[PDB]
């Protein structure tokens, strides 16, 4: 997911800009986004939310808007229990479990149900699970006493002022997410939100692992208020961003450092290349128009090529194998963009899968490691050129096997296919540095691949008066058998041809194709 | 200071759908708009929504069998369907009416358009405010925050 918010001072027109850009599976129930527009005499909201949520999570209107990215807020603890004597060891004493016998029905192949017993055991920590290896684990989830998640989002997105928004956010009913805000008044905000247990010791990695479950020493009971969490408001940089990176570069220059917060809130791991691109795309550009803002969102730079190719190529041209030599020449002529017409891109991907592991996140191959001090220009270079060339050797094989050639056009293998609509792909993996994201599948036997995850709802909003907004939904606004509204946006996506989002009543009337009057009485 | 443009005052309850199937929902008050919204979501996504709500009652295994059983076991064991009932009762009365309206809209779409509802999610109906609360509760706390994979010691591919 990406999120930008730009302060008035950083724009040509003097109004704030907002990017909504969640990345989720294209093919998963509860992750499907839906676009809607709600208008009463007292509030207005437009945008997208996961199906079955009655409130819009990616909302905007004439006054304000928000967006969300995943932050991994560690809001649960898994505890390893020491089983002994029918109970579990805890503070030197064997202590018994709470047990209840519940049941559920299971549907059988023949349409009947059988009745199935289900013991539910709990320790002090929470409900207990046995892993396939025998480890008894108790899970302790923060914020089970926060019933107002839905109403909090509703109050945030219909906030009349930043103060009202902030008061709503401060109720701590939304247990996770980075949340970014912008408004027509000129305020922009980043908050690393969620419900975080207060802990007296241990870093994030300790708390993500199995915490020992034999001691009150590790049993937390309290959570952090909002002003204990990383936040940024109208920073001197004139923008805020998050691309799933740790909260330490939400703007440039930074307004805090990792030592200002408990160490278990968020990791201190290297920033993805997409996250690095996010910071530069914003910080390097002033006097932004909405048009230019939109063009920046399309960025699909193969940043990892920039970090590795200057070392890889000269090393590879030395190799005796003419096919390796030709691969190096193909790679060197590449402009390092993930365009449809790229003949080097697929090949580069395959080398990168070997150089940085299958998810492109490994760091060991670089000569210069990622550093907090050069946080958008590290890691750099190739540590072992000879070894990397051998990786290119294997990658030439893999590219040919998968795709049929070392030089097949990117957008001939990479297709976006919904129903009978078949269009050329462009952009690619976030971890290679592509800002706009399409997480391409493994190819089929004809070397054709499709996005499994990536751009879903994309909207860009300028809080002028009236507001101006443009959006697309990759997989359409419906997924019911036979809808014409599933594959009717993807061609536009392939051309980056965004719809004007229609908020004002006169615009809505000009565009209406179906009127459903309804009447509700309780 | 420069005020935003005038709000629109809906004088009747209607959904104006555009060419891409985006519902513009106009209600004369909050519960109307929420009803309209549940209607629209059921039009556009009824099958999966109903399936998901059925799961969040912890009835996956009962409605749809073994492929739904592990989520059933995960959610019953974490007392999700019952906490949803509690959370529902604990809503402010104004917001509880919005959730009831949303469930009503879903139900009313399925009523006026039974042909649009896949046979094996029919048994789920009617849905309630608590259903809506439950699904949101599985989504936030038991998919995002505490995934079954992190606890059971698993997780999904790339």
């Amino acid at each position: 997911s990406n999120s930008w918010a730009v302060a008035p001072g950083k724009t040509a027109n003097g109004n704030a800009l907002l990017l909504q850009n969640p990345h989720l599976s294209w093919t998963t129930d509860y992750f499907t986004y839906y676009e809607a527009h709600l208008v009463t005499p007292d509030f207005e909201i437009y945008g997208a939310t996961q199906i079955g949520l009655p409130v819009i999570r990616f909302a905007f209107n004439q006054r304000m808007g928000i967006t969300n990215t995943v932050n991994g807020m560690v809001g649960a603890t898994n505890y390893r229990l020491t089983l002994q004597d029918g109970g579990y060891l805890y503070d030197g004493q064997v202590r018994p479990f709470e047990r209840r016998q519940a049941s559920y029905r299971l549907r059988q192949a023949d349409g009947t149900t059988v009745d199935k017993p289900l013991e539910i055991r709990s320790s002090v920590h929470g409900p207990v699970f046995e892993r396939a290896d025998g480890t008894a684990v108790a899970v302790r989830v923060a914020g089970l006493d926060r019933p107002g998640m839905l109403e909090q989002y509703f109050d945030m997105i219909t906030a009349d002022s930043f103060d009202d928004y902030e008061a709503a956010l401060a109720r701590m009913q939304v247990p996770t997410f980075n949340i970014v805000y912008a408004d027509r008044e000129g305020t922009i905000n980043y908050s690393f939100n969620g419900v975080a247990p207060k802990r007296a010791e241990g870093d994030i990695a300790f708390w993500q692992g199995l915490v020992p479950g034999d001691s009150s020493r590790y049993l937390w009971t309290e959570t952090h208020p909002l002003d204990d969490l990383p936040r940024v408001t109208n920073p001197p940089g004139g923008f805020v961003q998050n691309s799933n990176d740790p909260p330490w570069t939400p703007t440039w220059p930074v307004t805090y450092t990792p030592k200002d917060f408990p160490s278990y809130l968020a990791p201190q791991t290297p920033h993805s290349l997409r996250a690095q691109q996010s910071v530069r795309l914003m910080s390097e550009n002033d006097d932004l128009t909405l048009e230019r803002f939109m063009a920046l969102q399309l960025s699909h730079r193969a940043v990892m090529a920039d970090r590795t190719l200057p070392d890889l190529i000269p090393a590879a041209l030395i190799d005796p194998d003419p096919e390796v030599q030709a691969a190096a020449r193909l790679l060197a002529a590449w402009d390092r963009e993930f365009t449809s017409d790229s003949r080097a891109a697929l090949l580069f991907e395959e080398w990168a899968r070997l150089f940085a592991g299958q998810n492109f996140a490994g760091q060991a191959g670089f000569a210069t490691p990622w550093s907090l001090d050069k946080p958008v220009s590290t890691p750099y270079g190739v540590r072992d050129p000879k070894a990397a060339v051998d990786q290119l050797r294997t990658a030439i094989a893999n590219t040919k096997r998968k795709y049929g050639a070392i030089d097949r056009p990117f957008g001939d293998a990479s297709r976006m296919i919904l129903n009978d609509v078949n269009v050329p792909g462009a952009a690619g993996y976030g971890n290679l540095g592509s800002f706009r994201v399409f997480t391409w599948s493994d190819p089929d036997e004809n070397g054709v691949r499709t996005p499994v995850h990536g751009e879903t709802w994309v909207a860009m909003i300028e809080f002028s008066t009236p507001v101006r907004a443009y959006g697309l939904m990759s997989y359409g606004n419906s997924r019911q058998p036979g809808t014409t509204h599933y594959s009717d946006q993807i061609e536009r996506v392939s051309r980056a041809d965004f719809r004007e989002l229609l908020l004002r009543r006169e615009q809505v009337e000009a565009a209406v194709q179906e009127r459903t009057p309804f009447n509700f009485k309780p | 200071p420069q005020a935003p443009i005038a709000a629109y005052k809906p004088r009747s309850n209607e959904i104006l759908w555009d060419g891409y199937g985006v519902p513009h929902i106009y209600g004369v008050d909050a519960p109307s708009a929420f009803y309209g919204y549940g209607w629209a979501q059921a039009r556009s996504h009824g099958d999966n929504i109903l399936r998901l709500y059925g799961e969040a009652r912890g009835k996956g295994a009962e409605y749809w069998g073994p492929d739904y059983e592990q989520t059933t076991v995960w959610l019953l064991t974490n007392g999700v369907p019952e906490r949803a009932q509690q959370w529902y009762a604990q809503q402010s009365p104004d917001f509880r009416a919005n959730l009831d309206a949303f469930a009503a809209g879903i139900n009313a779409y399925a009523q006026q358009n039974p042909d649009d509802i896949s046979p094996d999610v029919r048994q789920v109906l009617p849905v309630s405010g608590a259903d809506v609360v439950a699904h949101a509760h599985r989504l936030m706390n038991f998919l995002y925050v505490a995934s079954p994979g992190r606890t059971l010691g698993e997780g999904d591919p790339p």
